C-alpha cells in the first residue's frame, strides 16, 4: 500500500490524531425511500474541544474543526477502505443492516380462529 | 420452494406466496406506496402501488396481489404512469396547504412522491373547497393536526397489532371518517412515540420537538 | 432596575428598557432571553451608548390578542390573509379551519381566531 | 348470492333447466322481476321474460309514459349505477345483458327509471352523485376523494358556474375513479356522469350559457371576479 | 441603405429649437446627429412603480401545457426522458463488425447465434483480427464511406459564408476589415 499522505498536502495532525468512519447510510424511519442508502460515506469523528461552540455575540455555531462538513461518497466498501488506508487514515468501518425477509399474505389478516380469537383486526 | 417471474425484463426468484411488492423490492424495482410497511399488516387503502400485470384486466395493487408462477409484471406502462398521476391528484385535493408549517418538510413521503410520480399542476379550485378535520388532543407526547391526514390506517394497524393499545381507530363514513379515539380518550402505551415516525404525512408529530 | 453584573456589581438601566417590548413586559418563548438576561450578559458594549435609538419594535403576540374574533355560521372557515386593494397574491396560502370544538380556533399563519356561530 | 336468484332456485330445480332456458336469448335466458318506476303513469313491478323490447315493456304493462312516447327524455334500466339511454336507440333495445352492454350500459337489477322531458336530468344526476357521496364507505382514496369532487362539480354544473371545457374535465375525473378502487362503488359512481356527458352535453351547455348572461362570466372552479374571501366566508359568488 | 442615415426628428432626443438650430446645421459635421439627452415627457413616463399595466397582468401560458384536462405530465415531461451516453468498448465494436447490426443482421442460427455472441463477449476474437476477418464491402460500408473515403468530422448545421463587398458592407474598400455574413 503506497503512502500518499506525504504528497497530498494534508497536515500530519489529520493522519495521526483523527479517526474516520466508513458507513452506509441507514434507511430513514421517516420515509419509505432508500436512495441515499447505497453509497459508502466517509466521515470524520468529532474532536470534543474543537467541534462546536456558541458565539459571544449572536450565538453563531463557531468551530475549529474543519473536517466537520466534508463527507465522501464511494461506490464500494473496498473502494472506501483502499482510499482510506491509501491516504494513511485510522478508520472504523460499520457494517450495514438490511431487513429480514418475511413472507406476507393479505389473506393472513383473516385466518380462522379455532380457539380463542386473541386479536381483533380493524382494517 | 421458490417462484421465478419477470419484472421489467428482470428475472427474479422469491419464496412462494409472497407479495408482489416484495418481488419488486427484491428485483430492485422502485414502486411508490403510502399504506404498506414491513412490520405491519397489508391494507389496500392508498391505491398507489398499482401495477401492470399480464393476465389481469385492471391494474392490480402490488402490496396485496400474491406471487404466482409464470408472472410478467410491468411498471413502466403508460397506463401505470397515468394511474399514479390519477391517484396522486386524488390524494392532493383535500390535503391542506401546510408545507411551510408542517414538521415533515424535507421528510414527507407524499411530497417526495408528488414530484416523482404526480401531476405538475392542480385543478382543485372550488369555492366550497377542501374539508376540515377537528384537531384531536390525544396526549402530551404526540402533537396531532389531522387536516393533513391521508387515512393510511397505518397508525391504527400498528396500535392494534403490535403496541396492544386498541384505543385508535377509524370512525365514520366518506370524508367524515376520522382517525382518533372517538371519546377524546388519552392514548397510553409503552411505545407511543413510535406512531409519529410511522405516519407518512405530518398529521401525528413530535410534541417537545 | 438593578441587575447583578456577575461580580456583585449592580448596573442600573431604566425600566422602560427591561420590557421585551412596550406592549409586553414578560417573554413569549421558553428560550426568548429576558432583557435582564441580555443586559446581564453583555453590557461591556452598551457603555457610552443611548438605549433610546435601539429598535423597540412592538411585540405582535399582544397585537394579535386585541383583534376581534370572527364568527362563521358554516362548518369550516376560509382564510388567505390577503389584502384586496393590492394587485397580486399577498397574504399566506389559503387554509381551511374547522370550527367545531368550544372556543376559538386560530389560523396557524396569521392568528386570527374564528368561531362557529 | 342474491335473494332473488336463490328464491328462483327450487322452481328451476323442479321445472328443469331447459324449460327455463327456452326463454330469452342464447346466453341470456329465462325470467326476471322488473320494477318500473319514475315517471310512468303506472308504476309497478312485473315478472317478465328477458330479451324484451323496451317499448312493449313500458306500454304493455305500465299504462304508458306520462305524456306518451314523445314524452321520453331518457331511461335508466337497472338501478342508480348504469348510464342513461337516450331516446333515439331505446326504441330498438332488448333488456338482456347483451343488448345493453353493446349500448355501453348495464342491465343491473333491471329497475327502469324513465325520465320525464319536463324534468331535468342534471338535477337527477346531481342527486345520484349525492347518493354515492353519502353511501361511500370511505376506505380507498380514489372513491372517497372522488365522490366529494363529483358532487362539488355537479352542483356547480346544475346552476351553471362553469366553463364549457370543465364538462370535458368532468369526463376525465370519472376516468380517474373508474377502475382504481377496492369494490365496485367507484365505477358505480363513475358511470351515470359518463352517460350524462355522452348523451346530454347540449343540455348542459344550454344551462351554462343561461348562467353566462343572466349573471356575469365565471372563471374555473366557479369563481367570478367580484368573488373574494373576506372574513370567514366567501362573498361575491352565490356558492352552489 | 435600409439602416442608413435618418434625420434628427425621428430620434427621440431633445435637440434644439429656434434659429439656434439654423446655426447648428451650418456648424456641424453631420446635421442628423442627436445631442444625447432623452426627451423627458417621453423617456420613462410613467415611472415603473406607477403603471396601469401592472394591475391587469396575469401569468402567461401556452395552450397544450396550461390545458386543464387533456394533458398528463408524463407525456410532456422530458427531464425523465433523457438519453444516456452510448458507451462502446472495443469488443462491442468487434461484435458490431462480426455479428452485424439491428439494421443489418448477419446472424442466422439464433440458438447458436447466442453462443456466437458469447465468445466475443468473453474475448475470443480481438479487434484487429475482426478488421482482417471482415469483408471489403463491410469495410467500405460500415467503417468507411460507400466510396471508400474517410468520413468527415460532422457538424450539426453547416454554415456557408457569403462575403458582402459592395456598399452594403460595413466598411468601404480601403479598410482592413470585411463583412462576412
Ligand atoms: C356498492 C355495492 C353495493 C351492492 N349492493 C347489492 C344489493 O343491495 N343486493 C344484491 O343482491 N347485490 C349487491 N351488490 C353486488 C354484490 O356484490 C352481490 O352480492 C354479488 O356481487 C353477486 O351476488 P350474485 O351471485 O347473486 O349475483 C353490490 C355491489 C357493490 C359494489
Ligand atoms: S405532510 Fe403534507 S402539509 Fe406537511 S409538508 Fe408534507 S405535503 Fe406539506
Ligand atoms: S393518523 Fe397519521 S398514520 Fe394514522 S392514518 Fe392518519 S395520517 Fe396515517
Ligand atoms: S370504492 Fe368502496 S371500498 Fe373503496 S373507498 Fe369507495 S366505498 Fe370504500
Ligand atoms: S400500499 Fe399498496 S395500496 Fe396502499
Ligand atoms: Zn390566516
Amino acid at each position: 500500500v503506497p503512502a500518499h499522505e506525504i504528497v497530498s498536502g494534508a497536515p500530519a495532525e489529520l493522519s495521526r490524531n483523527r479517526v474516520v468512519r466508513i458507513y452506509q447510510q441507514a434507511k430513514p424511519a421517516t420515509q419509505s425511500g432508500e436512495y441515499g442508502t447505497f453509497a459508502w460515506r466517509l466521515d470524520w469523528d468529532i474532536v470534543d474541544v474543537a467541534n462546536r461552540w456558541e458565539n459571544d455575540l449572536i450565538g453563531w455555531q463557531s468551530s475549529g474543526d474543519y473536517m466537520q462538513a466534508t463527507q465522501m461518497k464511494f461506490t464500494s466498501k473496498e473502494s472506501a477502505i483502499k482510499f482510506a488506508n491509501k491516504q494513511g487514515w485510522d478508520f472504523y468501518i460499520q457494517e450495514p443492516h438490511h431487513r429480514k425477509f418475511r413472507v406476507k399474505q393479505y389473506a393472513n389478516n383473516f385466518v380462522h380462529s379455532y380457539g380463542k380469537l386473541k386479536h381483533i383486526r380493524t382494517k | 420452494a421458490e417462484i421465478e417471474l419477470t419484472i421489467d425484463g428482470h428475472k427474479v426468484s422469491i419464496e412462494a406466496g409472497s407479495a408482489l411488492i416484495q418481488a419488486c423490492e427484491k428485483a430492485g424495482v422502485t414502486v411508490p406506496r403510502y399504506c404498506y410497511h414491513d412490520k405491519l399488516a397489508i391494507a389496500g387503502n392508498c391505491r398507489m402501488c398499482l401495477v401492470d400485470v399480464e393476465r389481469a384486466p385492471k391494474p392490480v395493487a402490488s402490496c396485496a396481489y400474491p406471487v404466482a408462477p409464470g408472472m410478467v409484471v410491468r411498471t413502466d406502462t403508460e397506463r401505470v404512469k397515468q394511474a399514479r398521476e390519477n391517484v396522486m391528484e386524488m390524494m392532493l385535493q383535500n390535503h391542506p396547504l401546510d408545507c411551510p408549517v408542517c414538521d415533515q418538510g424535507g421528510e414527507c413521503d407524499l411530497q417526495d412522491q408528488s414530484m416523482r410520480y404526480g401531476r405538475d399542476r392542480g385543478r382543485f379550485t372550488e369555492i366550497t373547497g377542501k374539508r376540515s378535520t377537528e384537531d384531536k388532543n390525544i396526549g402530551p407526547l404526540v402533537k396531532t393536526s389531522m387536516n393533513r391526514c391521508i387515512h393510511c390506517t397505518r397508525c391504527v394497524r400498528f396500535a392494534n397489532d403490535i403496541a396492544g393499545a386498541p384505543e385508535l381507530g377509524s370512525s365514520g363514513r366518506g370524508n367524515d371518517m376520522q382517525i382518533g379515539t372517538y371519546l377524546e380518550k388519552n392514548l397510553n402505551t409503552e411505545l407511543s412515540g413510535n406512531v409519529i415516525d410511522l405516519c407518512p404525512v405530518g398529521a401525528l408529530t413530535n410534541k417537545p420537538y | 432596575k438593578s441587575i447583578i453584573s456577575y461580580n456583585g456589581n449592580t448596573i442600573e438601566i431604566p425600566e422602560e428598557y427591561t420590557k421585551q417590548a412596550p406592549n409586553r413586559d414578560s417573554t413569549w418563548a421558553p428560550a426568548q432571553a429576558s432583557k435582564t438576561e441580555i443586559y446581564k450578559n453583555n453590557m461591556v458594549r452598551f457603555e457610552q451608548k443611548d438605549l433610546s435609538k435601539q429598535p423597540m419594535p412592538y411585540a405582535g403576540i399582544e397585537l394579535i390578542a386585541q383583534q376581534p374574533v370572527r364568527f362563521v355560521h358554516g362548518n369550516t372557515a376560509v382564510c388567505d390573509g390577503a389584502n384586496h386593494n393590492g394587485p397580486g397574491a399577498q397574504g399566506h396560502p389559503k387554509i381551511f379551519i374547522n370550527v367545531d370544538a368550544p372556543g376559538s380556533h386560530a389560523c396557524q399563519y396569521c392568528g386570527t381566531r374564528y368561531e362557529k356561530e | 348470492t342474491n335473494v332473488e336468484t336463490v328464491a328462483v332456485a327450487p322452481t328451476i330445480l323442479r321445472r328443469g333447466g331447459d324449460w327455463f332456458a327456452s326463454f330469452g336469448r342464447e346466453r341470456n335466458s329465462g325470467t326476471k322481476l322488473f320494477c318500473i318506476s319514475g315517471n310512468v303513469n303506472e308504476p309497478c313491478t312485473v315478472e317478465e321474460e328477458m330479451s324484451i323490447p323496451l317499448r312493449e315493456l313500458l306500454e304493455k304493462h305500465c299504462g304508458g309514459i306520462k305524456g306518451g312516447w314523445d314524452n321520453l327524455l331518457g331511461v335508466i334500466p337497472g338501478g342508480c349505477s348504469v348510464p342513461i339511454l337516450p331516446k333515439n336507440i331505446c326504441e330498438d333495445v332488448l333488456m338482456d345483458f347483451d343488448a345493453l352492454k353493446d349500448v355501453q350500459s348495464g342491465l343491473g337489477t333491471a329497475a327502469v327509471i324513465v325520465i320525464n322531458k319536463q324534468q331535468d336530468v342534471i338535477r337527477a344526476i346531481q342527486r345520484f352523485a349525492a347518493f354515492y357521496k353519502h353511501e361511500s364507505c370511505g376506505q380507498c382514496t380514489p372513491c372517497r376523494e372522488g365522490t366529494t369532487w363529483l358532487l362539488k362539480a355537479m352542483d356547480r354544473f346544475r346552476t351553471g358556474q362553469a366553463k364549457e371545457r370543465e364538462i370535458d374535465m368532468l369526463y376525465e375525473l370519472t376516468k380517474d375513479i373508474e377502475g382504481h378502487t377496492i369494490c365496485a362503488l367507484g365505477d358505480a359512481a363513475a358511470w351515470p356522469i359518463q352517460g350524462l356527458i355522452r348523451n346530454f352535453r347540449p343540455e348542459m351547455e344550454t344551462r351554462m350559457k343561461k348562467f353566462h348572461d343572466e349573471v356575469g362570466a365565471v372563471s374555473v372552479g366557479g369563481w367570478m371576479k367580484d368573488a373574494r374571501v373576506e372574513k370567514g366566508k366567501v362573498v361575491g359568488a352565490p356558492l352552489p | 441603405l435600409p439602416g442608413g442615415p435618418v434625420p434628427v426628428f425621428k430620434k427621440y432626443t431633445v435637440g434644439s429649437k429656434g434659429i439656434w438650430e439654423k446655426l447648428r446645421v451650418l456648424l456641424a459635421i453631420a446635421p442628423n446627429r442627436s445631442t444625447g439627452n432623452p426627451i423627458v415627457p417621453l423617456y420613462r413616463v410613467p415611472t415603473p412603480g406607477s403603471r396601469p399595466e401592472a394591475n391587469v397582468y396575469q401569468d402567461p401560458s401556452s395552450y397544450p401545457t396550461n390545458d386543464i384536462a387533456e394533458n398528463p405530465y408524463w407525456k410532456r415531461d422530458h427531464r425523465r426522458a433523457y438519453p444516456q451516453t452510448a458507451f462502446f468498448d472495443q469488443k462491442t465494436v468487434t461484435g458490431l463488425l462480426e455479428l452485424g447490426s439491428e439494421a443489418t443482421p448477419r446472424i442466422a442460427d439464433g440458438e447458436a447465434g447466442t453462443k456466437a455472441l458469447a465468445n466475443i463477449a468473453n474475448g475470443g476474437v480481438s479487434f484487429t483480427q475482426a478488421l482482417g476477418k471482415s469483408s471489403k464491402d463491410v469495410i467500405y460500408g460500415e467503417v468507411l464511406t460507400v466510396n471508400g473515403l474517410p468520413p468527415v468530422a460532422p457538424t450539426l448545421a453547416p454554415k456557408q459564408w457569403k462575403i458582402i463587398e459592395g456598399e452594403a458592407a460595413i466598411y468601404p474598400k480601403g479598410y482592413p476589415c470585411r463583412t462576412f455574413h
